[PDB]
């Protein structure tokens, strides 16, 4: 028995329908997270896609990508890192011109909240890294480094050192170089793989 | 050999209707991927509720004295439920294949309405396959061939092709290799085939068989066994779903 | 150059250390008295009848 | 007629 | 500011047809229920029609069912009424109002200007005992409205709205639910009552308060107004 | 002269420790021996609110104990009618990252803030119908974590810049800034008289501020890890603080030291929210173990458990009339317990 609570119920139903429509429309896009040390070229990669958190939105092959760059604020990482759960993947960025990045990667890859999210790893500044390697070896940065003073061995060693900082087999790390603007294709391939995995797991078949 | 059938319907009902009721209850909280299992479990529950009806007549020396007008509604209902379950299994296979091969297209257009429409289409197909039992039997040919084709061969072909392509695509990148998918796919396919083949073959055998009084007295003796095997399949279908998904365990414990 | 922060800290702590402190028996007695005085008007530990319960 | 289901 | 102006009225031959459009600007028209209110040249206000938010529910008065049609156009922010089959008693001036509903909302807060229609030639009844009393400035006088059914609903709040029609302009909401003062209303107004006998009390009467007052039953449709209590200076 | 001032600070710290020790003669626990236990209490989910799709982070009860506010990462800030489970408003947010919510005592304004380092204030009684952003305050270098309303014109916020600030909404400037904390602060609780509040930092030290004077008056440190939530006793002389080391602690500001501690050997999950009841006998405390625990505030003993949330509860609060307690977890579910 409602006298004029029927109008309030109708308004509530309209609000619920609008919220459901907004949630359906806003669940199609994919959310990506950006990490890396200061001046690691993550802004450069964001520009290549063409005050606390800055949001970048673009589309690529009918898929809306949202990029969250968080390094603009200085606070405790664990105090807000839980707010960034359920993010599809973490796009780590490394500049090959400067151990802080290794420590950050080791701390973020073994985090309890990110125990299953895939990590896309980008190595920047390939050309100047090669020039610096030709200028001098990286033995000062890695005292246990062994092998030749070539470019392929140094890049392989850096990639292995970064990739050897995880203990969860279920978590996969994709590695690539940058600096043809085709890294968006790499991101799309990784996110399609993650989407397939998530759909299969949610269907009870994976 | 009919005592084995007696035991089979008994165990089917017991390991069925509680599990089917529980699965319906938990799945009623829908989750686009849960609509298919909700419809399949509803069909399973409806088919299993009529098991004592078949169990009484076989104890009564294969006599149907329940009701003159009730001899046209219960066999039709169970036939429709079985065909609905088969078509829903085929639809789930097609849905999985589309969600694996088309990650993007099956994400922007996915919704509850599409799943409900597909389930309704499957139910309509089952009803159309079942109206021969509505309009050609009384109290006391081509229908058998078309039902055999469009209720066992086409759904089985869709299952096999969809799962073959799904595993071929899935076991190609290390990010989605897994081991459980192959096991569950092989189990469901082999169970479906090995429990639905005798029913269909005996159905067609007692269908052409031109002489009404021939030397086929064995297949009449095995018809109940084949129906019971089909009932084992219908009962075990909600076992793979409950075993594969730990989310089912979590929801059941929470509820 | 950085001694200003330490001087401010020590001055603030010196100001804070001069507060008046009451005995813990008095504080416990006051808490007890307030808790028992208003225990009748607390519908949580005292189950309200469903007639007057707004969420019936 | 067929003596049962079918 | 919020603007709510209607247009479309004029001279209509008996049995003719017309259209009335109430144009709204200044507020979110897409979430306000809109009524139509008719007032005879020398009588009180009368209810006509009602639409909800998004044209969900449409309600009509007893003597109006099947006579006109009311529609909404959110893109254009306009309310429409289908003047059809105009009889001799259809000649009056029509208003359009705002009727937002939620917990704590104030329906009938704003009233339109008005359009005049000229034609040639179970329901709750609320009675107002007095029709006109003199009132000197600075004095305190109370107006009374009595209902027929009990307006105190089971949910807790009773539905009684008090309106004031100043001479020469549209009525303005004064009190809603017979206990709450409307926005922009001086605190000198007050309302009280219980169940069926309601009253509105005014203290320190000013020259701006002379007019007529109406009481409406919003418990259930159709909404029935009152005859009206008139106040006069000196 | 750094060594001299350091030695002076150490000596004064020793003196204040000695003064606190000398003010303690008997613990509250043995004094509460004569009190009969409250007994086991059973609370049922009277109403469940289902309108959110993402994790719920904070809420606040209305003054009339009928209206709620909700805050989630989905970008929606809804206001509920608790009795009839209706929706009266649905306010979209510019930034989907939300960490707190607040309801004005007069019921006119609603505040929100998150990782965008900005506090947004909405007017819910606009003449033009819908609710709009009345004001927008930006004076912090870090994320906000808690917002509270003093009046319709004053708001006190707790941010990630290790400072607490008092604003003037009429002009939106820093009326007074509260400095002294060495860690992030995500706890706020104003006293009933609304002239004095306490905030909980990440350095395991909750401090007692002063709104009028603008300077800290007392410092309490008894914990071991970061503070996740704080609450103020209804009397106004005590306050309870929930930390990340799976324990709650009841300090008293008049005695200026510990009174009692609430911990269990089986509880390992850290506290997320802490509240009291009307009489102060019951200490509701949210947990990360997907359940809430009701402690006897005087006996320091568990009285009951209110479970039923799939994920951890990120928010909790009782009504002003003390008739119901509402808990919202990360599973987008709000439950009213009476």
């Amino acid at each position: 028995l409602s006298a004029e609570e029927r109008a309030a119920l109708e308004r509530s139903k309209a609000i619920e329908k609008n919220l459901k429509e907004d949630g359906i429309s806003a669940a199609k896009d994919v959310k990506l997270l950006l990490l890396g040390a200061d001046n690691s070229g993550k802004s450069t990669i964001v520009k290549q896609m063409k005050t606390g958190i800055v949001e970048t939105h673009f589309t690529f092959k009918n898929l809306h990508f949202r990029l969250f760059d968080v390094g603009g604020q200085r606070s405790e990482r664990k105090k807000w890192i839980h707010c960034f759960e359920d993010v599809t993947a973490i796009i780590f960025c490394v500049d090959l011109s400067d151990h802080e990045s290794l420590m950050l990667f080791d701390s973020i890859c073994n985090n309890k909240f990110f125990i299953d999210t895939s990590i896309i790893l980008f190595l920047n500044k390939k050309d100047l890294f090669g020039e610096k390697i030709k200028k001098s070896p990286l033995t000062i940065c890695f005292p246990e480094y062994t092998g030749p003073n070539t470019y392929e061995d140094a890049a392989a060693y850096i990639q292995a050192q970064f990739e050897s900082k995880n203990r969860s087999p279920n978590k996969e790390i994709y590695c690539h170089m940058t600096c043809d603007t085709n890294n968006a294709q790499v991101i799309f391939d990784a996110v399609t793989d993650i989407i397939i995995a998530n759909n299969l797991r949610g269907c009870g078949l994976y | 050999g009919d005592v084995a059938a007696l035991i089979i319907y008994s165990v089917v009902f017991l390991v069925g209707v509680p599990g089917n009721a529980l699965v319906v209850w938990v799945t009623a909280f829908e989750a686009v991927n849960a609509i298919w299992f909700l419809n399949l479990a509803v069909a399973d529950l409806l088919s299993c509720l009529a098991l004592p009806v078949l169990f009484t007549t076989v104890l009564n020396h294969n006599y149907w004295y329940f009701d003159a007008t009730a001899c046209i509604v219960l066999p039709s209902l169970i036939l429709l439920n079985m065909y609905a379950s088969i078509l829903l299994l085929a639809t789930i296979s097609a849905d999985r294949f589309l969600l694996v091969f088309k990650p993007i297209w099956c994400q922007k257009v996915r919704g509850t309405g599409l799943a409900w429409m597909a389930c309704g289409v499957a139910w309509v197909l089952a009803l159309l396959l079942t109206i021969p039992s509505f309009v050609y039997r009384e109290a006391y040919k081509a229908v058998a061939i078309l039902r055999l084709m469009v209720g066992f061969v086409l759904p089985l072909l869709t299952l096999n092709i969809c799962y073959t392509f799904l595993l071929l695509r899935t076991w190609s990148r290390k990010a989605t290799r897994s081991t459980k998918t192959l096991k569950v796919v092989m189990a469901v396919v082999i169970c479906f085939f090995i429990f639905w083949l005798p029913y269909q073959v005996t159905g067609v055998m007692i269908a052409w068989l031109p002489p009404s009084s021939p030397t086929l007295k064995r297949v009449e003796k095995l018809n109940s066994l084949c129906v019971s095997l089909a009932y084992i399949n219908c009962c075990v279908n909600p076992i793979i779903y409950v075993m594969a998904g730990q989310g089912f365990h979590g929801r059941l414990l929470r509820s | 150059a950085s001694i200003a922060q330490a001087r401010k800290l020590v001055e603030q702590l010196k100001m804070e250390a001069n507060i008046d402190r009451i005995k813990v028996s008095k504080a416990a007695a006051d808490l007890m008295a307030y808790c028992e005085a208003h225990a009748k008007e607390d519908p949580l530990l005292t189950p309200v009848p469903a007639s007057e319960n707004p969420f019936r | 007629f067929k003596p049962x289901a079918x | 500011d919020v603007q709510l102006v209607e247009s479309g009225g004029g001279l209509v031959q008996p049995g003719g047809s017309r259209k009335l459009s109430c144009s709204a600007s200044g507020f979110a028209f897409s979430s306000f229920g809109m009524h139509w209110v008719r007032q005879a040249p020398e009588k009180g206000l009368e209810w006509v029609a009602y639409i909800s938010s998004g044209s969900g529910t449409i309600y009509y008065a007893d003597t109006v069912k099947g006579r006109f049609t009311i529609s909404r156009d959110d893109p254009k922010n306009t309310l429409f009424l289908q003047m059809t089959s105009l009889r001799s008693e259809d000649t009056a001036m029509y208003y359009c109002v705002r009727s937002i509903y939620y917990y704590g909302s104030s329906p009938f807060d704003f009233w339109g200007q008005g359009t005049t229609l000229t034609v040639s030639s179970s329901d709750i009844v609320m009675t107002q005992a007095t029709s006109s009393v003199p009132v000197t400035p600075g004095e305190s006088v109370s107006i009374s409205c009595r209902s027929s059914k009990s307006l105190l609903h089971s949910n807790g709040n009773t539905y009684l709205y008090w309106f004031l029609q100043r001479p020469g302009q549209s009525p303005q909401l004064l009190i809603y639910r017979m206990s709450n003062l409307a926005s922009g209303v001086p605190d000198r107004f007050s309302g009280s009552g219980s169940g069926t006998a309601f009253t509105l009390t005014i203290s320190r009467l000013e020259a701006e308060d002379v007019g007529v007052y109406y009481c409406m039953q919003h418990l259930e449709y159709p909404l029935t107004f009152g005859a009206g209590t008139k106040l006069e200076l000196k | 002269e750094l060594d001299q001032l350091r030695q002076e600070a150490e000596q004064l710290k020793n003196q204040i420790r000695d003064a606190r020790k000398a003010c303690a003669d008997a613990t509250l626990s043995q004094i509460t021996n004569n009190i009969d236990p409250v007994g086991r209490i059973q609370m049922r989910t009277r109403r469940t609110l289902r309108g959110h799709l993402a994790k719920i982070y904070a809420m606040h009860w209305g003054t009339d104990s009928r209206l709620l506010v909700s805050a989630s990462q989905d970008g929606k800030l809804i206001i509920w009618d608790s009795y009839t489970t209706n929706k009266v408003h649905a306010i979209p947010l510019r930034s989907s990252w939300v960490m707190t919510c607040a309801y004005a005592p007069s019921g006119n304004y609603v505040a929100c803030g998150g990782l965008d380092n900005i506090c947004s204030i909405y007017n819910l009684k606009t003449r033009e119908g819908n609710v709009r952003v009345s004001r927008e305050l930006a004076g912090h270098t870090g994320y906000l974590s808690c917002c509270r309303f003093l009046d319709d014109n004053q708001i006190v916020t707790s941010s990630g810049d290790t400072t607490c600030a008092l604003w003037d909404i009429e002009t939106g400037q820093q009326t007074t800034t509260f400095t002294g904390h060495t860690g992030d602060v995500m706890s706020l609780s104003l006293a009933p008289d609304t002239r004095l509040f306490v905030s909980g930092a990440c350095d395991a030290s909750a401090k007692l501020w002063d709104v009028r004077e603008g300077m800290c008056r007392q410092t309490f440190t008894g914990h071991e890890s970061d503070i996740n939530a704080i609450c103020f006793f209804p009397n106004g002389n005590a306050f309870a603080t929930g930390s990340d080391d799976a324990t709650c602690r009841l300090f008293d500001l008049r005695a200026d030291q510990e009174l009692m501690t609430y911990s269990h050997d089986n509880i390992i999950c850290g506290i997320t929210s802490v509240s009291f009841s009307k009489s102060g006998r019951l200490l509701l405390a949210g947990y990360d173990d997907f359940n809430c625990n009701v402690w006897d505030a005087l006996k320091a003993d568990r009285a009951g458990v209110l479970a039923g949330h799939d994920n951890r509860v990120s928010c909790l609060g009782v009504t002003d009339d003390g008739m119901a307690v509402a808990t919202g977890s990360w599973d987008s579910f709000l439950k009213i317990w009476n």
